[PDB]
């Protein structure tokens, strides 16, 4: 019975295939649109920054892989509507388990998870990512974050998003 | 006498233990005389931590005991917690639905696994390789739909954490359509292969009687010829709706096992295409806002997060709603006091979860029922009296994931 | 007469600190003089006890790149006749990795200045 | 090792940079999976990935044989000492990758069970995030560790680096004392 | 009869198969450890 | 007993366990008490069940083994007295209408609060030739954890026995060898035991650490 | 051919080779007999191990594959049995011998040791000592003039030597197993 040695056949067959692997890191396969990678702090348009400082992204955290701290945004140093901000934002992503119950958590969608995923260091410190690593970048069109609202604007605009650069 | 015995310890450090297993074998020559497990190299308190934390974040740790079937585990934390509630008729049909579908995928991703690591603790060092790119297939469909690879908490209390991704029905389809085809590979490596009967078959062999007297399912209890399952007795998440097969054999042996998950692997694939036919549009989380998770995942330029519809509901308009969403999302539904057992046939048998609540907002004290801790009994009578090669096979046939074991 | 020689190991300075604190110049005035080397790096901790002459080495269980109970079961494996060692220990579930390290003694963060003097003296005498 | 005793200078770089050269081809793992991390380096070498492309396929059953411990997964306490073993039974030279969060700090499971960090039995080289990380983020983490395997010293220049990378690490201050901007 | 018998005893620096495992009462279980083992560890 | 099992009392609104962050909510008091004894019209076939354990146990051995009933949530709970454990176990299994074959294995839950019962050991049943399912839960004190072992009528129980003496203690006296399997031989204390602490320690960060959750505040 | 098949079999398994690989066995003794070796002492170890892949591969070209005579697709062409084309036809047949040696390692699992000594010496060793006869009995009688009658041997023996190892393969490894009676535990009732 010839059955018996199929298993010839499949790996004979599968050399003269294309081999199906992808080509990281020079040719990075597609990760999924919706995958959990890296944290993300969001700016509005006008490039203040999202994130109100209400830390239910780190409460919602099962690993405590968040911390943050919030402080008022007083009118000479403004950095998100309303009258908080997140003035101290840590990820120890050596805690985080990309569940993503972060963003859920999130009420102004300042937190978003990112199809980034590269990450890896020699130092336990070093991959406590603090607001800076994970502000997104100022776009065109963006202010410094301290800076007023919006002419004409309060945070139910913002939030709303009736405010454009 | 015991000058002619060594006794060896397969130890944690060893390909075919999982790295966590400790098999210490006493061998007369090469026979293994005598059979004990050292456990819990792997334990992790995963149940005490629970109690920590809220519910639908024990999601995150049910998940992550018995990683090969992570969706089984959420199923059986997130069927109790609805079962508390008394909520179990008000899941969504197209929540249900989908857990099928998920648990069924992940029964076909947990066999690949342990097919892939059974082959190669016996040499068959291809089958790893063409396990795991089904398996890669399979784990691209969960990717897209729960935006991670393994240790998933899609499925929450209640429903799901968010409906699937437009593509994600398509991506499905493709699986039903190919995934035979590419398992044919598989079995062609290993079904009739000669050295692969040799070196399973009449191998770890055990009767009906022993699966009762040491409590084991799954697989090895149906390679007795008893075509129990929880899916037909006992059934959950609608599974009575689904017509399919339980595999069963009567070879009580290594290789009954073996053709016992392969057969299982196109049961599922039946279950999964009869889900795409039954699906229908529709909410994928309990209407009852008191429980519902709040959050509305949705993806944009910036990535994904809460939807920006939400984000106006709860910010902008709807002062219940930014109390719903506050509470919810940071200490969660509180549980009414209660004792509960549900069990789900995961990969490896009934996986059980006996869950007490106090009333509280988080589990008072959750336990699983691993199938693989009560199955790792069936070591001594499977090992004993046969070669250490013999042992290999025994093992990998009853297919233990030491993350359930320990917990 | 001579000093005796301890090797303090923790990557935080401040845990050296508090060791060289809670210990002095003399543990008693009945002990010898003692002199402090400080060591940041666990590879540094290996080549200072491969050199010999310490007559104790406080590791911090804690230390980031290389903890504290690593180094001391390595310097048991490895330096002959090496100085007795002391853990510090982050928790108190921390005690049984303690013991699976062999050192001499066990002191639990934070360092309370009295007991570290004591199991210090203890290992000494 | 005679390599060692090499006089600095230009044999003495030339042997570094072949070593290392060397050293990060054929970095075969030790076959070590613990927890669900396991399966990712098992998936890493899974076709649709390829370990192998940078001569790492051989999973040394043998911690003699093995150059890389990658631990991944969760280090439970009766383990520790097992891991340890499995370490020190290993020859030099030795590299040490926590992959995942378990590995690297305990992750999730900040409790009893578990051993908070792997560091804490063994000397650390690389740490890598995820739960489990996936296999992309595997080989970043390898080919990190392969430029520090490129740039490792040798001899004299092994021990002046030790000497400079203490002086280094003697004056960082701790994390706990980094309060910038907090209130 | 004793399923698979009890896992000899994994006590800090020990937990060769030579090593007793320890009964509630804090004797040592003497199923833990094979019988052709000299009692010991 | 008869009335229903009062595992914890928390006192205060909002499930405090401290004084309280708003004044004058504290005064609450709410029992937390797990179901009691059903009424005797237990649903679907836990009436037969229970007929016949009633029948093949005499009438007085009956009372004396089966402390309550409880059928919560459509799932049968016996209450099962102490000692007499091995004889229900026994009749359990063996008798052809009740014929529980099949011990899925031992649970256990440790209730502090509850004075004289805090320890709770569940042995989940199940009937394949019947399709039932069951669990027996036996109460023993934390100062005298003892339970008869199940050995000798369902073997599975074994690991499962030394799991939760491990991780409670509970002493399952005949049991062959009741021997730490989680936990090192060498361990202190049973961890899943409400009064043993979580362990943990505090997340590190630029600046600051977050203590173990068991530490901080909660809600519960 | 029968002489060939068994030395094919014999020296997969004396190169310690997959499917036999039995000295190694990765997935059941870890590293086998090379466990407490390495550097280069594992290093000569293995290349000990492919020195015999290859020596038994050229052995096999020498005697059942012609050695180095060119093939014939190149056999017609003039001089390619002479100057160094041998060396290139000895090397392709060579590592025709070590792409058979890797389709078995991808393809097959690895028996158990005992399994591979019962088909040394059940099989192996009967075939190969029948077919010294029946080639000596043949090669005699053509010898003698008697071709039909050697002719019709040889035939009759490889088909009765065929029907008997699928006998051993499928009869005395029989595919039929006798059921199993019940004990002290309650048992359920099957199907
Ligand atoms: C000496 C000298 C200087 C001479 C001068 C000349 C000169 C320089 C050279 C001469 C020639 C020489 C000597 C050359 C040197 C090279 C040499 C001799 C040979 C070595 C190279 C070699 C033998 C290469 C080929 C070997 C080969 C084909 C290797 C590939 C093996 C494969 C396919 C490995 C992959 C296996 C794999 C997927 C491993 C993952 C398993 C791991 C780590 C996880 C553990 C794990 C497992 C395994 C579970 O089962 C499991 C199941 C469920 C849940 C969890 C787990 C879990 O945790
Ligand atoms: S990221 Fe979102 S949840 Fe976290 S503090 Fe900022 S606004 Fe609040
Ligand atoms: S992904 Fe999950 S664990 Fe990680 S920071 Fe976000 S919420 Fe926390
Ligand atoms: S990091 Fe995540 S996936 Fe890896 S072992 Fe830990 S829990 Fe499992």
């Amino acid at each position: 019975f010839l059955d018996a040695l199929a298993g010839f056949a499949v790996t004979l067959g599968s050399m003269f295939k294309k081999p199906i692997t992808e080509g990281y890191p020079e040719k990075p396969g597609p990760v999924a649109p919706r995958y959990h990678g890296r944290h993300q702090l969001n700016r509005y348009p006008d490039g203040l920054e999202k994130c109100i400082g209400c830390e239910l992204c780190a409460w919602a955290c099962p690993a405590d892989a968040i911390y943050v701290e919030g402080a008022d945004n007083t009118a000479d140093e403004r950095y998100s509507p309303g009258e908080r901000y997140g003035r101290v934002y840590q990820i120890n992503y050596l805690r985080c388990i990309g569940c993503g119950l972060c963003i859920e958590a999130c009420p102004t969608r300042a937190l978003t998870m990112t199809t980034e995923y590269e990450m890896a260091d020699d130092n336990r410190a070093d991959l406590i990512w603090g607001k800076d690593k994970l502000l997104a970048p100022l776009q065109e069109g963006m202010q410094a974050p301290p800076h007023d609202m919006a002419p004409g604007k309060t945070d139910d605009d913002y939030y709303l998003g009736n405010v454009t650069p | 006498q015991a000058g002619e015995r060594i006794v060896v310890n397969m130890g944690p450090q060893h390909p075919s233990t999982h790295g966590v297993l400790r098999l210490i074998l006493e061998i007369e020559g090469e026979i293994i005389t005598e059979a004990r497990c050292g456990i819990g190299y792997l334990h992790t308190g995963i149940e005490k931590n629970l109690e920590y934390r809220n519910w639908t974040q024990g999601v995150t740790f049910v998940t992550r005991m018995d990683y090969l079937s992570p969706f089984f585990n959420e199923t059986a934390y997130c069927l109790g917690v609805e079962k508390l509630l008394g909520i179990t008729d008000d899941i969504p049909e197209r929540a249900s639905v989908i857990r099928v579908m998920l648990m069924e995928l992940n029964r076909i991703s947990s066999h690949l696994v342990a097919l892939a690591t059974g082959g190669m603790e016996l040499g068959a060092m291809s089958a790893m390789f063409y396990g795991f790119r089904e398996r890669e297939e399979i784990l691209r469909v969960f990717e897209s739909i729960t935006g991670l690879r393994m240790n998933h908490a899609y499925i929450r209390p209640g429903g799901l954490a968010a409906d699937l991704p437009d593509d994600a029905i398509t991506q499905v389809r493709r699986l039903v359509e190919i995934l035979p085809k590419r398992l044919k590979d598989l079995e062609d490596l290993l079904n009739e292969n000669y050295i692969w009967k040799a070196r399973t078959v009449g191998v770890g062999y055990l009767d009906l009687t022993g699966c009762m007297a040491l409590g084991i399912t799954g697989p090895i209890l149906r390679s007795t010829g008893l075509p129990h399952d929880l899916r037909k007795a006992q059934p959950y998440c609608g599974y009575e709706n689904y017509e399919f097969d339980v595999i069963t054999d009567d070879r009580c042996d290594s290789y009954g096992r073996y053709i016992i998950r392969v057969k299982e692997m196109h049961e599922s694939v039946k279950i999964v295409e009869q889900c795409l036919a039954r699906l229908k549009p529709g909410p994928v989380m309990i209407s009852d806002k008191k429980l519902a998770w709040p959050a509305d995942l949705k993806l944009g330029p910036d990535g994904l997060g809460n939807s920006p519809e939400h984000i106006a509901k709860i910010m902008g308009r709807s002062m219940e709603g930014l109390i719903h969403h506050f509470k919810l999302v940071t200490e969660g539904i509180r549980v009414p006091p209660g004792q509960v057992y549900v069990a789900v046939e995961s990969p490896r048998g009934e996986l059980g979860v006996h869950m007490v609540s106090d009333g509280g907002t988080r589990p008072y004290r959750v336990h699983y029922r691993d199938p693989s801790f009560t199955n790792l009994q069936a070591v001594a009578a499977t090992c004993e009296g046969g070669m250490v090669a013999d042992a290999i096979a025994a093992v990998a046939s009853i297919d233990p994931v030491m993350g359930g074991v320990d917990r | 007469s001579a000093p005796l020689r301890i090797l303090v190991y923790s990557d935080n300075p401040r845990t050296r600190e508090q060791v060289r604190l809670a210990l002095g110049k003399r543990i008693h005035p009945e002990l010898p003089e003692i002199e402090y080397v400080d060591v940041a790096t666990a590879p540094m901790a290996i080549s200072q006890m491969d050199a010999g002459g310490f007559d104790l080495a406080i590791l911090d269980g804690e230390a980031t790149p290389a903890g504290g109970m690593g180094v001391a079961k390595q310097v048991k494996d490895e330096i002959d006749d090496c100085p007795p060692i002391l853990v510090l220990t982050g928790r108190a579930d921390d005690a049984w990795l303690a013991k699976w390290s062999r050192a001499e003694a066990a002191v639990p963060h934070p360092i309370d200045p009295i007991r570290l003097s004591d199991a210090v003296v203890s290992l000494l005498r | 090792g005679l390599e060692e005793r090499l006089p600095g200078g230009i044999l003495l770089s030339t042997v570094e940079t072949v070593a290392g050269y060397v050293r990060k081809g054929s970095l075969w793992p030790a076959t070590f999976g613990l927890a669900c991390c396991a399966i990712e380096m098992m998936s890493t070498a899974g076709p649709r990935f390829d370990i192998a492309r940078f001569g790492m396929e051989r999973f040394s059953a043998t911690p003699r044989q093995a150059d890389l411990m990658i631990v991944a997964g969760r280090v439970s306490q009766k383990m520790a000492p097992v891991l340890r073993q499995i370490y020190d039974q290993m020859v030099e030279p030795k590299w040490v990758l926590a992959m995942g969060v378990c590995a690297s700090s305990g992750g999730m499971f900040n409790n009893y069970a578990v051993v908070q960090g792997v560091d804490h039995v063994v000397p650390v080289d690389i740490y890598l995030p995820g739960c489990p990380p996936r296999p992309e983020m595997l080989l970043h983490a390898i080919l990190k560790l392969h430029d520090k395997i490129q740039q490792m010293p040798l001899g004299v220049n092994r021990e002046e680096a030790i000497r400079e990378a203490e002086q280094a690490a003697l004056a960082v201050p701790p994390t706990i004392e980094l309060k910038g901007l907090l209130r | 009869h004793p399923t698979p018998l009890p896992n000899p005893g994994v006590y800090a620096r020990h937990n060769s198969v030579d090593v007793p495992a320890r009964l509630p009462d804090g004797s040592e279980s003497p199923l833990s450890v094979s019988t052709i083992l000299p009692h010991r560890t | 007993g008869d009335e229903p099992e009062i595992i914890a009392v928390r006192r205060g609104m909002f499930g405090n366990r401290d004084t309280g962050d708003t004044s004058g909510y504290g005064r609450l008091v709410r029992p937390v008490a797990l179901p009691g004894s059903t009424p005797r019209p237990y649903g679907g076939y836990f009436d037969a069940v229970m007929d016949r354990l009633a029948e093949v146990l005499g009438e007085e051995r009956y009372a004396m083994s089966i402390e309550r009933v409880v059928v919560y949530r459509d799932q049968l709970t016996i209450e099962v007295s102490r000692v007499q454990l091995p004889a229900v176990a026994s009749v359990l299994r063996d008798d052809p209408d009740l014929r529980f074959e099949l011990c899925l294995g031992v649970s256990g839950v440790h209730y502090p609060e509850d004075t004289g019962r805090e320890l709770h050991a569940v042995y989940p049943l199940m009937s394949i030739t019947h399709n039932r399912r069951i669990q027996l839960e036996v109460a023993a004190p934390d100062a005298d954890p003892h339970i008869p072992s199940l050995y000798a009528v369902y073997p599975t129980t074994d690991w499962h026995e030394r799991e939760t003496y491990d991780f409670f203690g509970i002493i399952f006296d005949g049991h062959p060898s009741l021997t730490r399997i989680e936990m090192p031989d060498d361990w202190e204390g049973h961890p899943q035991r409400k009064d043993y602490p979580l362990g943990g320690i505090p997340v590190e960060y630029h600046g600051a650490q977050i203590p173990p959750p068991d530490q901080r505040r909660s809600y519960s | 051919l029968p002489s060939f098949l068994v030395y094919v079999v014999s020296m997969v398994g004396e190169t310690n080779r997959a499917p036999f690989d039995l000295p190694e066995a990765e997935g059941e003794l870890v590293g086998g007999f090379h466990t407490e070796y390495s550097s280069l002492k594992f290093a000569m170890f293995m290349l000990a191990e492919y020195v015999n892949m290859t020596t038994v591969s050229a052995l096999a070209t020498t005697m059942f594959l012609g050695g180095w005579h060119a093939p014939f697709p190149f056999n017609l062409i003039d001089g390619a049995n002479s100057g160094w084309w041998p060396l290139l036809w000895f090397t392709a047949k060579v590592w025709t011998f070590m792409f058979l040696y890797f389709w078995l390692r991808a393809t097959l699992p690895r028996l158990r040791y005992d399994q591979f000594m019962a088909l040394g010496w059940k099989v192996l060793i009967p075939v190969s000592l029948l077919w010294i006869m029946v080639v000596a009995i043949t090669r005699s009688l053509r010898q003698h003039g008697e071709g039909t009658w050697a002719a019709w041997l040889l035939t009759a023996a490889v088909v009765v030597v065929v029907a008997l190892i699928w006998g051993l393969a499928t009869s005395l490894r029989r595919r039929t197993v006798q059921p199993p009676p019940p004990q002290s535990t309650g048992a359920y009732p099957v199907p």
